[PDB]
């Protein structure tokens, strides 16, 4: 059988969470409290009275969000054991999330996440979830993926996260936390794909009409990417493509596994008519400068590989002549040693949509996901940004309060810088 | 579940908390008599924070209420709330301090500081997570500030891994109504400034000119000042409390806030602000709370922010609101005032937003600053210290108690230290 | 002004049979290569190098200009098992085994026992210890929570502190085994606690009437741990955490210092508070780091030489 097993860790990633199990759940037909009045074998599994137990663990340092819901619309669905809280939270502090606070739920996780295992017969990855730049997010996840990766380690590991915007932010230690996460995902984790609120603000307010988004519909945004992920496990079509052929389609090198993701179309109810919305449309806006979930502009860089994935009606024929139209425009760069650079996947099931949203009923969708040579932009104002902080040694002490030397900070910044002259010398 | 100790000391910190317990109680849907006649789950879904069970379903604050005089004492007891304190939680004496820092800090305070200790212990020990402790006070008096003072000392000592915030009265420039001043403020920040994880400045001359300039109050009288106060003490900790779509807690605004040891002081702010016949033609929106909190005209401590360049700000908001309108406030903050800001530190503002806004209100906001235009305010204590000493008048008092003139040179050189430290980022 | 050594020592018999490699790469004389990065000092000694030689470069300036009423200050960091204690003490009687602190005492009394007989002298010696930012007394142990305090000319000293006069080396080393008697050490002799060392000399000059007097501090820092990497529970961890934010400070200190800052923060840190008199200014500090070249101490030689290279 085909399973997925979801981490949701921090407050980030248990809203994100929480958005893509209430769309999975309009999708299988399963009412909030596991009774449908199998395709859904990925994400659900029976008890035996008709139940469906979701294969999922929700992790937080602090019990608020979680508490949210545990007494929320789906307070059924959940096992309660798999939701886990503790008692203080990291405070914005990677240090606290990855040693003093972290080893105090850690096992718990564990044990849960073995017991997930056993029960499943075919696992075929893990889907984390979780944010850059918290305390939680940035330390206990590098904690939980150092174990994971010493326990099941064959299995594929696939990161969800957030990244901090260029100008937009939170906190005021994000640099940090962000740099030491960013040493840490490199060598554990199989494929990431960030995304950032500021281009996501970007396209609510340009596509869907909302002039004051909030964290809701990031989520139904994100949600919508993950199931077009896996859709080809749940349901059946023509040309499915599952987990490993992404990876051996998608990662030339093993260091260079930072795909960029896109979603389309993102259209209003209003403009839902008045449009053709054919298969060519939609594949020509995937590469759009505007439509990036993440604040870098492909034009400044070389494509290495796209992975192109179909849901609802399409048929080859145009998805050729999509591709065609696509590899012969001249703004679009590809490598000189990746002369075929695309993956096509078509699934049968159409985009579900969810009362109370603002994505309009399509009868087709895409989800590009392509790793080029402009994700290095990011990295590189994240490390002017951490590094005009060191130089004067601001907050350093918060950190080194909780049992961190002060030589992690430096290892860190020489890996980013490894890493982006890597992303560099690949691209010539 | 993250609980927090109160302890308010001295007549100013005594009313302060009283004004601060109704308020609170209010918003938690708490009759004086300790019942619950709320009308919704969230308000005892976190009760646990400030308040302890009793039989029956009845609530008592933790809260320790001490003094060196009953007067306060049964001024409270006496008052629409004093039915809800614990009787044994009331710890006074019965020779003021006489307002000498020497006293309090010495004679009088060292044996009564054992019985507070008592109740604080005990109190502390009932609590399934504790979380740090708040203290107000004073420090130009001297039960307020020497025996505050001293119970910081000694609880920082028994626990050094918990918050310790305090939210204490500075004396005023133009508004002054001790003459021994000086000495008990300079001696107070000398322990203050050690023994302390972040503290809130305040000051009755900034709160007066917000009363009569803002809210066009005829006559007020310490309950409008009192109730500012009570309503920041509120705001502070929203998020431990209620739920919301960001969270922050007492040591993640001290991680973001202060970037070294020394430099924890900071100057609170509330938003809105109207008056009784000017909130009709008025739109409460993101903007005008934004507009509002950054005013120099609206802080609560007598300084003025543009005298200087803001090392960090942290903005609680409560309500219903957008996360991008929040962000684009704070970026365009930033952006039109450059020149107010510190240069090397990107993103000088945190975000916090909860999803439950005080009663009979819309929206609201809290602002805490950490700017170095702090430094004139101890520069003008400092001034008047050194004019007083070099003629050594007034010390007779000191001495007579078990004190020395190293110490008030100690306390005249850290405070000098304090000043060059804040005044190296400007 | 401050300069910063780095000493390494040879790769003992007991990790000799292990096939363990050395990783050290020296070019000229202030610089060493690990890992295909360099790390540059003031002056880098060799195996080779004696004990002589190391106090000729690092610690016979600082003896001479303390006799002359001036200050000085002397570190010494460096890992379990990395010369430390063979670099500051030795064989405490081998006129060619001994360190630092004996040549000190000798040159010290040596000057005494020359200087004409119009000149009087007085030594007196501190010995005391900062354990979880507490600051104890090791010549009596019923002192254990002293604090800091300043005179009239602000010069901060620790009041009450045992301060007993000694008349020959041999007091000097009983006194010296005496407060290393009562150091914190954890379970191979590893240190959990910075111990400070003070030798006050003052001259009287009985015709002219003059007086001289003259400070020189010995510290013995404790090594900074990665806590990730060993598992602290309970103790271990508080002291892991008090010691990594005091070598934070302590670097924060001596690099405002270096880059001439306006303000060097001295009131970050106990250790820092006391040294204000005898770290700044005209006055001579020097720190000795010690490393080792085996391949099975890569990270520790790592951190050691860049908590070195702090200073700068
Ligand atoms: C019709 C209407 O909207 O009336 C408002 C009002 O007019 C204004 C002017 C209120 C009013 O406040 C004052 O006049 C005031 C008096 C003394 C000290 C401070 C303020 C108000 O009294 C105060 C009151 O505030 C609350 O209800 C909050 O929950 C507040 N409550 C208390 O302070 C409180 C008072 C008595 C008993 C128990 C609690 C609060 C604020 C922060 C944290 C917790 C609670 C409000 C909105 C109003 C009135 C009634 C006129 C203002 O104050 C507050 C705290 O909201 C003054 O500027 C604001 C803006 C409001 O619009
Ligand atoms: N998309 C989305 N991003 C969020 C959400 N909440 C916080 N973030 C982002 O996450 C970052 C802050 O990290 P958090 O996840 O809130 O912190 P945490 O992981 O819970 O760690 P601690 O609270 O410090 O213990 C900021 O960049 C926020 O913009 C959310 O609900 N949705
Ligand atoms: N806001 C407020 N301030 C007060 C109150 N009473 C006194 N103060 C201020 O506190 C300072 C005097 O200290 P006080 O507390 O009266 O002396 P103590 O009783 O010995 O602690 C002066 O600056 C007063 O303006 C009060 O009820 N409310
Ligand atoms: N530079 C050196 N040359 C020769 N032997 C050395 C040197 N440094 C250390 N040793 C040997 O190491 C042994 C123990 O070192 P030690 O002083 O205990 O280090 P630590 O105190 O850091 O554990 C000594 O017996 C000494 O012979
Ligand atoms: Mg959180």
């Amino acid at each position: 059988m085909r399973e997925c097993i979801s981490i949701h860790v921090g407050q980030a990633g248990v809203q994100i969470g929480n958005a893509c199990w209430e769309l999975y759940c309009l999708e299988h037909g399963i009412q909030p409290d596991g009774q449908m009045p199998d395709s859904f074998n990925t994400f659900f599994s029976e008890t035996g009275a008709g139940k469906h137990v979701p294969r999922a663990v929700f992790v937080d340092l602090e019990p608020t969000v979680i508490d949210e819901v545990r007494t929320g619309t789906y307070r059924q669905l959940f096992h309660p054991e798999q939701l886990i809280t503790g008692k203080e939270d990291a405070a914005n502090n990677y240090a606290r999330g990855h040693y003093t606070i972290g080893k105090e739920i850690i096992d718990l996780v564990l044990d849960r996440i073995r017991k997930l295992a056993d029960q499943c017969t075919g696992l075929q990855g893990f889907l984390v979830f979780h944010s850059f730049g918290g305390g939680t997010g940035s330390g206990f996840t590098s904690l939980l993926m150092e174990r994971l990766s010493v326990d099941y380690g064959k299995k594929s590991k696939l990161e969800f996260s957030i990244y901090p915007a260029p100008q937009v932010s939170t906190a005021v230690v994000e640099p940090y936390n962000s740099i030491l996460t960013t040493h840490t995902t490199l060598e554990h984790s199989d494929c990431a794909f960030m995304v950032d609120n500021e281009a996501i603000y970007d396209i609510c307010r340009r596509n869907l009409d909302i002039e004051r988004p909030t964290y809701t519909n990031l989520n139904r945004l994100i949600s919508q990417i993950v199931s077009s992920i896996t859709a080809s496990l749940r349901f059946d079509g023509a040309l499915n493509v599952d987990l490993t052929e992404f990876q051996t389609n998608l990662v030339p090198y093993p260091r260079i596994h930072f795909p960029l993701a896109t979603y389309a179309p993102v259209i209003s109810a209003e403009k839902a008519y008045h449009e053709q919305l054919s298969v060519a449309e939609i594949t020509n806006a995937c590469f759009e400068p505007a439509n990036q979930m993440v604040k870098c502009d492909p034009r400044h860089g070389k494509y290495m590989a796209c992975c192109l994935l179909y849901r609802g009606d399409v048929v080859p024929k145009d998805v050729n002549a999509a591709i065609a139209t696509i590899k012969t425009k001249r703004s679009i760069q590809f490598v000189d040693w990746c002369p075929t650079g695309f993956k096509v996947g078509i699934n049968y099931q159409p985009p579900t949509v969810v009362p109370g949203g603002d994505l309009a009923k399509v009868q087709r969708a895409v989800c590009m996901l392509s790793n080029t040579t402009a994700i290095a932009e990011a990295w590189a104002r994240l490390d002017h940004k951490f590094d005009l902080m060191y130089a004067k040694r601001a907050f350093v002490h918060w950190y080194v309060g909780e049992g961190m030397e002060e030589g992690e900070f430096s290892e860190a910044r020489e890996d980013m810088a490894a890493l982006e002259k890597d992303y560099e010398e690949v691209g010539v | 579940m993250r609980e927090i100790v109160h302890i308010q000391a001295g007549q100013c910190g005594n009313q302060i908390g009283a004004k601060f317990w109704e308020v609170i109680s209010d918003e938690h849907g708490i009759d004086p008599t300790g019942s619950y006649h709320g009308d919704s789950d969230l308000q005892l879904e976190r009760i646990n924070v400030y308040y302890n069970e009793a039989a029956g379903n009845k609530y008592v604050p933790r809260a320790i209420l001490v003094d060196l005089e009953p007067g306060t004492m049964d001024s409270v007891r006496s008052g629409p709330f004093g039915q809800i304190f614990r009787p044994d939680n009331f710890v006074f004496g019965q020779s003021g301090a006489g307002n000498n820092w020497a006293k309090g800090h010495y004679t009088e305070g060292a044996e009564l500081v054992d019985s507070v200790l008592d109740v604080v212990r005990k109190e502390s020990e009932s609590c399934d997570c504790l979380q740090g402790f708040q203290l107000t006070h004073s420090l130009g008096g001297g039960t307020g500030s020497g025996m505050g003072t001293l119970l910081i000392s000694k609880i920082r000592e028994e626990y050094p891994d918990r918050i310790m915030n305090t939210f204490s009265v500075v004396p005023s420039p133009k508004v002054s109504d001790t003459v021994v001043e000086p000495y008990n403020a300079t001696l107070s920040v000398h322990q203050l400034v050690e023994n302390t994880d972040e503290t809130y400045c305040i000051d009755n001359e900034a709160l007066y000119d917000i009363c009569f300039r803002t809210l066009k109050l005829t006559t007020p009288t310490y309950g409008d000042l009192n109730h500012l106060v009570s309503a920041t003490m509120s705001g502070v900790t929203t998020c431990l409390r209620f739920p919301g779509q960001l969270n922050a807690d007492l040591r993640k605004l001290a991680v973001n806030m202060v970037p070294f040891p020394r430099l924890h002081f900071f100057m609170p702010g509330f938003a809105p602000l109207t008056s009784r016949g000017s909130q009709q033609y008025r739109a409460l929106t993101v903007p005008e709370l934004t507009q509002q909190m950054f005013d120099a005209k609206n802080m609560m401590a007598a300084c003025d922010p543009r005298h200087g360049r803001y090392l960090t700000v942290a903005a609680v908001f409560r309500g219903r609101m957008s996360m991008k309108e929040v962000d684009e406030q704070m970026l365009n903050v930033q952006n039109k005032n450059s020149s107010y800001f510190v240069e090397w530190i990107p993103n000088n503002v945190k975000t916090a937003v909860c999803d439950i806004p005080p009663r009979g209100l819309k929206m609201s906001a809290t602002f805490i600053g950490n700017s170095t235009a702090i430094q004139e305010l101890f520069k003008r204590i400092s001034e008047q210290f050194t004019a007083m000493f070099r003629r050594k008048a007034f010390l007779h008092w000191y001495t007579g108690e078990g004190m020395d003139e190293m110490e008030f040179t100690e306390a005249e050189s850290n405070m000098n230290d304090l000043v060059s430290e804040y005044q190296q980022y400007q | 002004n401050i300069k910063v050594m780095c000493r390494f020592r040879p790769l003992n018999e007991s990790e000799v049979n292990r096939g363990d490699k050395y990783i050290a790469k020296f070019q000229g004389e202030d610089t060493v290569v690990i890992a295909s990065k360099p790390y540059a000092f003031d002056r880098v000694f060799q195996s080779s190098t004696s004990q002589e030689q190391v106090y000729n470069d690092c610690a016979k300036k600082i003896v001479k200009d303390v006799l002359e009423g001036y200050n000085g200050t002397i570190f010494a960091y460096g890992q379990t098992s990395s010369g430390k204690t063979h670099t500051m003490e030795g064989k405490l009687h081998d006129p060619e085994g001994m360190g630092i602190i004996p040549r000190i005492v000798q040159d010290i009394f040596n000057y005494i026992y020359s200087m004409d007989e119009n000149l009087e002298f007085h030594i007196k010696v501190s010995y005391f210890e900062i354990y979880l930012d507490k600051i104890r007394d090791l010549l009596d142990v019923s002192k254990t929570n002293l604090s800091v305090h300043e005179d009239k000319n602000r010069v901060p000293y620790v009041k009450g502190c045992t301060e007993r006069f000694v008349c020959s080396p041999d007091e000097v080393m009983d006194t010296i085994d005496e407060g290393k008697s009562n150091r914190h050490v954890a379970v191979e002799h590893s240190s959990r606690s910075h111990s400070i060392f003070l030798i006050n000399v003052k001259q009287e000059n009985t015709q002219t009437e003059q007086k001289l007097s003259g400070k020189l501090y010995l510290v013995d820092l404790a090594g900074s741990e990665k806590v990730s990497k060993t598992g602290a529970e309970g103790a271990v961890l508080d002291e892991a955490k008090n010691i990594n934010k005091s070598l934070s400070a302590l670097g924060n200190v001596i690099s405002a210092l270096a880059e001439g800052s306006t303000y060097v923060p001295y009131r970050d840190s106990k250790m820092t508070r006391i040294l204000q008199d005898s770290l700044g200014g005209n006055c001579r500090t020097t720190i000795v780091i010690c490393c080792s070249p085996s391949s099975y101490n890569e990270s520790e030689t790592k951190s050691t030489l860049l908590f070195g290279q702090r200073a700068k």
